[PDB]
DNA sequence: GGAAAACACCCAAGACACCAGGCACGAGACAGAAAAAAACAACGAAAACGGCCACCACCCAAACACACCAAACACAAGAGCTA
DNA sequence: CCATCTTTGTGTTTGGTGTGTTTGGGTGGTGGCCGTTTTCGTTGTTTTTTTCTGTCTCGTGCCTGGTGTCTTGGGTGTTTTCC
């Protein structure tokens, strides 16, 4: 995850050091966001009379949440 | 340059409400962040609401109205009652 | 089915308000009465309330149509209403 | 005033659904929609009436309703602000 | 003896500190006297409620240490507290146990 | 560092979905979760980077991250906010 | 004589400076801040009015109506991304029907 | 009375981009609300940035970074370029 | 005072729900492979602090022109009827 | 759906003024700059560890076809209740 964060940050401006607390905060925020998205996607799958989540439920959850236009 | 914090007061009110319970340093950080966030929310709402009425003062009325605007439900009523009790207790002494 | 598409095209091309003014006005006054009595109301505040409530209901119906589309149906149901409200964060 | 929420007629809900592109409507949609509208109206009116009460006013103005919807993340253009 | 305003009003939170932060936190040129007392009382009530529910939730867990898990449990299990703290994520708080009814087998 | 988006491994994202109460996982969902995680991380990292660049610093601190998250309505408690 | 003419702008730099000074944001305000803010406001209003004029021209109309403003805002990814949580009074909604609902 | 509005300047930029196109009063109010909202957002975020770095002065820099913070995509880049050009044109006049 | 529209009633048609069947695709476990994690040391870019020094913005005071209100007449496109 | 004769009510322009924006000079300090310290962030090496990857078998959940019915949709005439 730290390498991924560094890869994303590399695209704007290099030589950017990342404190351990910033990486931990980013990890906590990403886990909270993913858990909430999966809860919404499970609700979507349950609504469609399924027990398996599909990418279409992910896209619909993001659409109704407003994150995806 | 000793950074200020609300740790001692949070520990005081916890010892008031739960004499036999302690608290981890991480939970102290979360409580400090919570107190700071509530402070910024109420202060910003009071400052805005005061700016709406072309007023230069934050009084007890502005804080009370901001509390009624933010806190949802019974929390607002209890906070308003206890705040009014504190204000009249302060006004009755000197 | 044809007149359904005619109504969709007509209302999506039109811009006037679809909620009737006087029942909404009486509803607003009835709701506001139980917070404080002898309340007066500017007409522009009632119009702003009507416009905001209509926009919110249109957005909710669009998301509900998406939810109905998900379940391989074309008819919207109340379970779509609470699904959209639950995901959007209302309680 | 008693039982006035039913004044929001069923064709009005039909037109609102047609604006959203809905083709078929179940019979139980209208009561739930009325409840949702009541909840939304109550939420906005509470903040608007609080704004009027703080200002020592007896009339609800458009500016208070705009400010209140903006405080709910429902910013309105065209009525001041 | 110059008695503190917190002791005068019967509060545990510092009236002087919140008064200074309100005066220095760029809101308005002048600040009324009752506003720091009211704000400190509101903050006291809120932290008392949160710490009470957290201590109770710890007590059901047979623990004497308050952790972020107990704070998350106390916040998410109370309706009005969940409404107030809706859009916040508690670090190391975890998730409340929730399994759907039709998700279970028959 | 070259294409370490695969570092978010399949058991890890399975665990993350499992915390949300999900019983079954489709085989095609993993790329979608990696994409949305990349998008979210991209936005927050961008905001933190410009916060740091305004501060004339070369190292992103936790305060910038918490600030960026709180500005997106995703307020984080516990890291000095 | 005016700061707007010195900066080549049509928005009033002095008005923005006065609003910033008496708006209780900071103690002091630099000289470049109102010029920068006025330029940003002019560019944004020029962009949205350009798209509104294009929409009005496409609708064979000579006066811009809030319907045209709603169309211009919703047809632009960056503008509607910026203005996602804004509802335009008397603007209506964008005409959109789903692919699977069209008749057969 | 004396109510302020952005009517004249919006009229000027409208006749700059579309000399033959008019605009309604409701649209004029919408434009005024839009300008006020965008002004409030940028100025408040710039003040917040000034508060963060323990600074008391709002210069072109914090305004620029607020513009990059708020506006998304190409929009922000072009706005930053336009503001920078306006700043140097003002400074060189 | 006026008139457009909700509402009750009666026929019809078609989408939802259930049943049945089939297929395929993640789940579970064993085996092999990876490299994450923790400890430990080195080098040094850079952050916080301090002291200096100056240009930039606030404050008073005088001045004049842009932007406001009042008031005037123009003309975009909405009304109904044609094709 | 657009188009034309005729209406109209609201957009556009123009005169007077007052208030708000513009010029002049003086002061005080916020902030830019430089220099020093020293904490911490990175980069590199080794072992234990534990998880990750791959492959094989298969249980059951997802998708598709058929029936029918009941649920909603459409048309009509009226009163009424919104304008």
């Amino acid at each position: 995850f730290q390498r991924l964060v560094r890869e994303i940050a590399q695209d704007f401006k290099t030589d950017l050091r990342f404190q351990s607390a910033a990486i931990g905060a980013l990890q906590e925020a990403s886990e909270a966001y993913l858990v909430g998205l999966f809860e919404d996607t499970n609700l979507c799958a349950i609504h469609a009379k399924r027990v398996t989540i599909m990418p279409k439920d992910i896209q619909l959850a993001r659409r109704i949440r407003g994150e995806r236009a | 340059s000793r950074k200020e914090s609300y740790s001692i007061y949070v520990y005081k009110v916890l010892k008031q409400v739960h004499p036999d319970t302690g608290i981890s340093s991480k939970a102290m950080g979360i409580m400090n962040s919570f107190v700071n966030d509530i402070f910024e929310r109420i202060a910003g709402e009071a400052s805005r609401l005061a700016h709406y009425n072309k007023r230069s003062t934050i009084t007890s009325r502005e804080i009370q109205t901001a509390v009624r605007l933010l806190l949802p439900g019974e929390l607002a009523k209890h906070a308003v009652s206890e705040g009014t009790k504190a204000v009249t207790k302060y006004t009755s002494a000197k | 089915g044809t007149v359904a598409l005619r109504e969709i095209r007509r209302y999506q091309k039109s811009t006037e308000l679809l909620i009737r003014k006087l029942p909404f006005q009486r509803l607003v006054r009835e709701i506001a009465q139980d917070f404080k009595t002898d309340l007066r109301f500017q007409s522009a505040a009632i119009g702003a309330l009507q416009e905001a409530s209509e926009a919110y209901l249109v957005g909710l119906f669009e998301d509900t149509n998406l939810c109905a589309i998900h379940a391989k149906r074309v008819t919207i149901m109340p379970k779509d209403i609470q699904l959209a409200r639950r995901i959007r964060g209302e309680r | 005033l008693r039982d006035n929420i039913q004044g929001i007629t069923k064709p009005a809900i039909r037109r609102l659904a047609r604006r959203g592109g809905v083709k078929r409507i179940s019979g139980l949609i209208y009561e739930e929609t009325r409840g949702v509208l009541k909840v939304f109206l109550e939420n906005v009116i509470r903040d608007a009436v609080t704004y009027t009460e703080h200002a020592k006013r007896k009339t609800v103005t458009a500016m208070d309703v705009v400010y209140a919807l903006k405080r709910q993340g429902r910013t309105l253009y065209g009525f001041g602000g | 003896k110059a008695k503190t305003r917190s002791s005068r009003a019967g509060l545990q939170f510092p009236v002087g500190r919140v008064h200074r932060l309100l005066r220095k936190g760029n809101y308005s040129e002048r600040v009324g006297a009752g506003a720091p007392v009211y704000l400190a009382a509101v903050l006291e009530y809120l932290t008392a409620e949160i710490l009470e529910l957290a201590g109770n939730a710890a007590r059901d867990n047979k623990k004497t240490r308050i952790i972020p898990r107990h704070l998350q449990l106390a916040i998410r299990n109370d309706e009005e507290l969940n409404k107030l703290l809706g859009r916040v994520t508690i670090a190391q708080g975890g998730v409340l146990p929730n399994i759907q009814a039709v998700l279970l087998p028959k």
